[PDB]
Parts: structure tokens; C-alpha cells; sequence
């Protein structure tokens, strides 16, 4: 949602965004 | 070697809606697990499709979720809703609540009527949708000349009526200053075809619940902020 | 050679048809509609005397409002409207001179040269501060026909224009270069916009101003913060339909 | 790691014609569908090729789309148009209207003449295009020494005359302060070769409609803004 | 028209430009 | 996401000689065709190799493109040119005109002498190039001890003399404040070996045209601006 | 002449430079 | 630790960081 | 000596540096 950039994010995905994890 | 750059004329501007991200100052952080959760929804349209209550006027100008009908057939409609997501009539429905945050809509609208009278009460209503151009329908003769469905009471309690999307434009405005041909689309009127009929020992007035929501092919677009107001 | 104009069209000839000559065509494409209109032209001017952290209030000062209606066609306060609306004619600012400036806002280049009845495009807007004093402004963009939301501040000392989810821009500081530019998509509920005239009314009781189409614009720009700002329009992916006459020019 | 940059000396400059785009603040938006539309054109040259009316002077100095001819052969041209897209004569033609927004042109020019006299009226005209260098042609003898075509009246009503592109330069200016050899290219004069002839009961004066447009190999280039003026 | 940049647009085509769609 | 940048300490600087381009504000424009043209040259060295006139002093201190010779053999050189592209002697030659806009040169220099005397006049000259270190040659004995060529008059009118590039450094300065071993390279003197000889009825003085230019292996480098002056 | 940049020009060749064309 | 950039470091590893070396 | 950049020089080698040449 509102992600309209061609080139990949300069910052790692683990840093740019919160890391989603399942407890199970 | 350093790269030559041409600083655009908008340097330093903060674009509230730029489709790009900003610098992360606390990365490599795990978002507290929530895999156990239920009830998640991803599209606001889901909400628009949930039938919600319309606000009808009580004899004392109070707002109620239904209208009355009895053993007679008025020469005028029992209720009249102008088809605009701006109708004061649907002002507090989820449909309108969501639509207020969008610029345009398109698609079907569902007007759900639920008969709450007794099981012994019978009757027929003529629900009509009159497109604009020749003004509001003044008689049953005029109303039945437009899009309509006859609702007969019985075992099934409710009637799901659809206001077809009939428009000169592909999209229509959600609100307006003054009504235009792109923001107001006619009226939905419900008439008493045959009088509500019943035996002795039954209250003369029956209450019909009224609800609205977007139809199967209903959509909204262009996120915006509605005219602010003070709660009360 | 001979022909018959009554047909509705005659051949496009070159010197070789009647004489001993050759075609002299050279490739050229700067005449393409998209290319021609894909450049910024002055189309409006805006003025504000209230600070950033305050409640935005529609105002006029010597024919300059603090909000704009995004349309190349003439726009201005019409019959005491709260905000600028599309006009049907251009008037001089001065009641005497009989000379421009005009009191109405528009892209002169578009009005003077729009040989088409309808047009479709995206709009690249540029907003520039008329002097070198450090800028400190907030601009709110409202999609075509959407609520203006000219409400009070919900929190003290904050720009009310920024109190929205609508696209808005905020530029301030000595690191900035006193301007703003951005591009917005076509947002009108109409398929194509009328470039000159609209032979009709906009409401069902035909009481509106005949000649103006309903929602024929690209939205509006509300501005707060000190200063006078000039506006440019750039027509992206411009498409035009139905050729029509250009504005008449006095005989030399 | 951060990239070293060399900020050019033109930082912050707003280039009205830079061939680049700017930041999108409301993307992922659908442009209201218009696939049903007709009449779209993509090149402004299309307009230049549509024959449009020339402004001739009436006996009272009024502007009319035609000139008169009768039962006589004047020793002077009936009309004279200087070949310049700047001619006051074609000032309100679509050709000139478009050309005003471009710097240079190249290619053929089409001068369309439509005879509007009666079907009983006959006659012959000598349409001549005189390149510059020796001034305007003063006699028929001089006019017929340059490029010309004899137009004979009859079944077909109009004559499509082409002013060949004869120039010392590949392109020519659309306008000018003072006439130069790159902005003025000679004259187009139409003479009466034989007198308009007709029987009794026919008005002595015949009207010939006059139009212009770019030819098949006509082109314009370099978008510009013309000298502004106040409409009236 | 006036598209003279070698490298692709930094913003997605769906964001940089209005999305053209046919209703049929 | 936005890219982190390190703005160098020279931000905003305008480098007149940066090897990079700037923003195009009127692209997609065709350069008026010129394929018909002739006479194009791409290297300024071409000009340096065209023999051009040297300025010799007249008996009245006037500048002329030649020197005189007669029936005698002076004990001193007829002309003396210091080998420097700075010589006032070649100040108006194309060679010097071009060299003034460059910092250093290297390679051969061609001194062209054209005998303009009568066909009946004969004689021999000794053209000498004396490298520096021991000063200017004072006698024919000294001159002929350096690089020289004997020019004999006859059928062929001119003599193409080459001043060999003899230098302690690979390149030499084009100009200077004070003469140094890298800006001044000796002298070229032309002596009368045998007297100009002729029969009766022939003017005693013969004129020899003098020209200079860069040789086959001559080059210039480092574009610069020469000391400005007021034309007169 | 004075073209010493490794990476290609950011602007198209048709925009960065005048378009050379032969009339024959 | 706190290395969240996709693109490689602009400066050489021998310059950006201290050079680790074993004396054995 | 003191050349610690990963990406190649933006300017040509013939422009960024003096051109070394042997006279033999």
C-alpha cells in the first residue's frame, strides 16, 4: 500500500521494516 | 569519485503522500507476534458491504432505524431516500462513514428492508428507484415507471433491493457543495402497493427496519479527509 | 489541380502535383500534442498573509486568493463563492485601464491556443515563491470535487491545512529553494474535460451557470504561510479530441 | 555508505522545459476510462493541413472570406498574399493559429480557391507564386514568368494551388520584426486571365472563397509563445 | 512527448502516471 | 528509499572546464541540416601547418613580408629570427595566432622562403639554425657550424627550411615573461653565401618572401587565453 | 572533445544534444 | 551489528574498516 | 595510495588523471 518505487529499498528489509514472526 | 547532482527546485519539501519510505532508526526489531489473531480484514470495501441502519424521522423528528406502515395505501411514498452517499438519511451507516473518506464511488447500492410486524400481518410494497432528469416521482404511477421491485411479505422477513448504477459518468462524487449531475443520482421511494392487512388483536402499526450498504460491484476511490465537525 | 471543397475535404498536395518538383519533407515531431503541451506554463498566482501555524481562512486581496482551482481555463471568485470557481469569461483587474492583468486566473497559453474540444492528461504543478525570503509554507491538494474541509485547527498552533490525509506539502528553511513541484493524476469523474465551452448545465434543475461543466478541474490547492506564489501547469500524457477553432486574433 | 555528491552550480533551479518528471503525490489512481471517445488527434500538424479561411478586404475595409471578379480583366492582381505565415491575410486561419506557436516551418502551402458564382458563369484565372529578389510582380507578363497555374471554371468548383517551398534555407521563420530573407518568401497573386463571362439574368459579381493550409510535406518546429494581445 | 531520460523512472509507472484503463 | 549523500566541500561551484554536460532545456530539436557544406576542418593543427607571412622591418621601420638582397655578401645575416613562437617576427602568422592559445609546443618548424627576384637573377643563401648556449652567431663561420642548408636559386622558386626540434625538454613554452631555456630555442639566420648576381637591365634589389608554419611533427597542447590587448 | 564521464548521459542523446540530420 | 544497507559500502572494506590481521 | 572506493571513478581515467606516456 503506497509502495511505488522501482529500485529496491536502500535499507535492509529487516531494518526498514519491523520483522514479522510467528510464535508457532 | 563524487557524483554530480542537480538539486531539483523542490528541495526539502515534505510530501505527505510520497510513495517512498524514510530512514529507519530502530531496525532489526521483531514485531510482537500476533499469529493467534482472528478478525483481520484488508479492504475497507468489506465494511461498505455490511448492511447498516438508515436514520428515519420519528413523528417527533427523532431519528429511528425504521418506518411505519398500516392498513392503508398512502398516495405518497412512505420514505424517500435521495441516492447520494451524502444523504442525511444514511449519514451514520458504515457505507457513508467509509465513503466520507473517499472522493468517488461506482457500482450497486443495496437497500435492505426487514419487516418486523407480526407473523399475522401481510402486505405488499413497491420499492422504486427513479433516475434523475424529470424530478422526484409524485405518484405511484410515476414511481412504477422507473426501476422497481414489488416486495411481498411472508415467510422470508427481508427484501434486498439494489439501486442499479445508472450514471452519465463512470464514477460519481461522494459529496458536494451544491447538487450536480455527478453527485446526485435520483431517489429511492417505497410505496404501499396493498395495505398492510391483519386480523384482530394485532397492533395497527408495523415497523420496517431500513439498512444500506454497497452492492457486489460497489467500489470507492481516492482517499480524502471529510469536512471536520465537533462531536455531540 | 482542380477539386471540390464541398466534399468536406480536399487533398494535401505538394509541389509535384502541378509542377516539375519533388516532395521536400523532413522528419519532425515537435508538433505532437503530447510534446507540445509537456512543458510548464504560468497558469496561476496565489497569496497568503497568515502564518503556517494558524487556521486557514479563504481570503482575497487585490484579486489574489489564498487557494486555487486547478484548471487551465479562467477561474476566480464567482458571485461571492467561498472559493474560486471556473469562470466563463475573462475580465481586466483594473476597472479603468482596459489593459491586463486580468482578475481571473488561467494558463494564457492554453486559452489562446486550444484547438480541441476535449482533453485528457495528468497535471504537473509547480509553485514558486515570488521573493527570496526564506519560505515557510504548507499546501493542501484536494482532488477534483472532494470536500474542501475549511475547518478549525483540532490542535493548537498547527497548520490546519496539514490536518488531513489529502496530499499536502510542507516546505520550510534556509536549506530549501523556495519552490514546490509535484504531479497529480487526472481525478475528475468525467472521462475527458471540456477545453473551452460546455454547452449545458451542471445540475438537474438547470439553474447553474450555463457553459460550465460539472467537476471540470484537477482539484484545488489551498495555501498557508507568508508570501505570494506563482503557479505553473505542465500537461503530462496530454491527449486531445475533436478539432475546433482557436481564439480569434485582431486583424493587423 | 553515503554517496559523495558534487552539487552543480544550478541547484534549486526550476527548468520549465526539463525533459524529466517530478514527484507523484497521488499515484495508483485510475484515469477515468474514456475508451468510448472518438475524434482524437495526436499531431498538431493535422490542424495545419485543414483548409481555413483567409481574410480579404471588403470595399469598406471589412474582412470577408472571398474576393470578387466580373466581366473584365484588370491589369492588376485581384488579390495579393505575401507568403509568410505572418500575413495579416491568413492571421485567423488554423494554419497561422498553430504556426504562431512554433518558430520555423518548411514544406508546401496549399491555397484553396472555391468559385461560388453561378453555374452559368465561366472564366479563367492565373494563380501565380513569385519568389522574392526582384520584388512583387507588376504585370501579368511578370506574374506568368514565375510559378503559376491556370484555373479554368467548370464542373469542378475549386482549385488547389500549391506554393512550392523555394528557400535559400531549409527552414523559414514563422514571424519577424522586420522582413528578412528567411521570414518572407515572395507573393501569391491571382489574376484574371479571361474575363468572367455569363449570360443575361446573372449577377455581374462572382465570389471566390479563399483558404490556406499546410501542404502534404509541411512541418513546423520549436514550440514557442507568440506576442500576447488583448482579445477584442 | 518530452521524455528524454535514459534511466527508468524512480517511481512505479502506476504511481508516476495515472493508470489508463478501458471500461470495455 | 532515499539515498544517503555526502555533499562535498565544493557544492555549488561552477567549473568552467568540468568535462561534464548540463541540463538540456530544448531537446529533441533537429540541427538545421548542413550536409552540403565543404571546407570543414577538425584540428587546429591544420592551421598551424599553413605557411603564413613573417613581418620583416622596412628601411623606415615598416612591416613587410620580405627582405632584400643584392649583388654583395654582407658579413652579417640578412635576417635573424629567434626561435620562439613569441617572436615579434611571426606575431601575425597563423602559427603564432594559434600557438598564443596553447601553453606548449613540440616538433619541427618550417620556414619557407620564396625568391621573387627576376628569372635572370642567381645566387646562394646559407640558412642556419643555431641552438642556444653560446649566444647568437656573429659570423658566417659561426653560423655554418650549426644546422644549415644552402639555398641555390634557379627553376624552383622557394626553399622549405626546417628548424629541427632540439630541446632539453620534451615540450617548450609558447610565450614567457623573461626568456628561459624552455621558452627560447636559438636563432634562424639567413646569410648571403654568394652575392645575388644578374645581367644589365635588372633591378639591384630582389625580394624574398618569408613564411612560417609548424612542420609535419609539430604539435601544441593545453588550451589557454593569451595576454589581452586593444586592437589597433 | 571534453567528454570524460564513464557513466552514460542521464538525458537521452536526442535531448542532451541537437539532432544531426542530412537533408539528402 | 546494525548493518542494514542493501548496496555495498561505497568505500573499500580496507578503508571503511580497520584491517584485522593475525600475528600468527 | 589512498584509493579506497568500490565503484569506478565517475570521470574517465584520461580526465581524472594525467595521461602517462613514454617518449620511447
Amino acid at each position: 500500500g503506497n509502495e511505488g518505487v522501482i529500485i529496491n529499498n536502500y535499507y535492509s528489509n529487516q531494518y526498514q521494516n519491523s520483522i514479522d514472526l510467528s510464535a508457532n | 569519485s563524487p557524483f554530480p547532482v542537480t538539486v531539483r527546485e523542490h528541495a526539502g519539501t515534505f510530501f505527505s503522500t510520497t510513495p517512498d519510505t524514510t530512514v529507519p532508526v530502530y531496525g532489526n526489531t521483531i514485531s510482537t507476534p500476533f499469529d493467534y489473531m482472528c478478525g483481520e480484514f484488508t479492504d475497507l470495501l468489506s465494511l461498505c458491504k455490511i448492511p447498516t441502519f438508515l436514520g428515519n424521522l420519528d413523528s417527533n423528528k427523532k431519528r429511528i432505524p425504521y418506518f411505519s406502515a398500516t392498513n392503508s395505501t398512502p398516495a405518497t411514498p412512505l420514505v424517500t431516500y435521495q441516492v447520494t452517499l451524502s444523504c442525511s438519511c444514511m449519514a451514520n451507516s458504515m457505507l457513508a462513514a467509509v465513503a466520507r473518506n473517499f472522493n468517488q464511488y461506482r457500482g450497486s447500492l443495496n437497500y435492505l428492508f426487514v419487516f418486523t410486524g407480526s407473523a399475522m400481518t401481510k402486505g405488499k410494497f413497491l420499492i422504486s428507484y427513479t433516475p434523475p432528469g424529470a424530478g422526484e416521482p409524485k405518484t405511484l404511477d410515476q414511481a412504477m415507471q422507473a426501476t422497481y421491485a414489488i416486495w411481498d411479505l411472508g415467510l422470508n422477513s427481508s427484501y434486498n433491493f439494489t439501486v442499479p448504477f445508472i450514471s452519465p459518468t463512470h464514477y460519481r462524487q461522494t459529496s458536494y457543495n451544491t447538487p450536480t449531475i455527478t453527485s446526485v443520482d435520483g431517489w429511492l421511494t417505497v410505496w404501499q402497493l396493498t395495505p398492510l392487512t391483519y386480523p384482530l388483536g394485532v397492533p395497527n402499526d408495523s415497523h420496517i427496519l431500513t439498512l444500506v450498504s454497497g452492492g457486489d460491484d460497489f467500489t470507492l476511490r481516492m482517499p480524502v479527509t471529510f469536512t471536520k465537525y465537533v462531536p455531540q | 489541380g482542380v477539386d471540390n471543397a464541398e466534399k468536406g475535404k480536399v487533398s494535401d498536395d505538394n509541389a509535384s502535383t502541378d509542377f516539375v518538383a519533388e516532395p521536400v519533407k523532413l522528419p519532425e515531431n515537435q508538433t505532437r500534442v503530447s510534446f507540445f503541451y509537456d512543458r510548464s506554463t504560468l497558469s496561476s498566482v496565489l497569496q497568503s498573509t497568515s502564518d503556517v501555524s494558524s487556521k486557514f481562512t479563504p481570503s482575497t486581496a487585490k484579486n489574489l486568493q489564498n487557494s486555487i482551482l486547478l484548471t487551465p481555463l479562467p477561474s476566480d471568485i464567482v458571485n461571492n463563492s467561498v472559493l474560486p470557481e471556473q469562470e466563463r469569461w475573462i475580465s481586466f483587474a483594473s476597472p479603468t485601464t482596459q489593459k491586463p492583468p486580468y482578475k481571473t486566473k488561467q494558463d494564457w497559453n492554453f486559452i489562446m491556443f486550444s484547438p480541441f474540444t476535449y482533453y485528457k492528461c495528468d497535471l504537473e504543478v509547480t509553485l514558486s515563491k515570488n521573493d527570496r525570503e526564506t519560505i515557510s509554507s504548507v499546501v493542501r491538494y484536494v482532488p477534483c470535487g472532494a470536500p474542501s474541509d475549511l475547518s478549525d485547527q483540532t490542535m493548537p498552533q498547527t497548520p490546519s491545512l496539514a490536518d488531513t490525509r489529502d496530499p499536502h506539502m510542507w516546505v520550510v528553511g534556509q536549506g530549501t529553494t523556495n519552490q514546490i513541484s509535484f504531479v497529480i493524476p487526472y481525478t475528475s469523474p468525467l472521462s475527458v474535460l471540456p477545453s473551452v465551452w460546455f454547452n449545458g448545465f451542471s445540475n438537474f434543475d438547470n439553474s447553474s451557470r450555463f457553459g460550465v461543466a460539472p467537476n471540470a478541474d484537477f482539484g484545488r490547492l489551498l495555501l498557508q504561510g507568508q508570501g505570494t506564489f506563482s503557479v505553473h501547469y505542465r500537461y503530462k500524457k496530454m491527449r486531445v479530441f475533436c478539432p475546433r477553432p482557436t481564439v480569434f486574433i485582431p486583424w493587423p
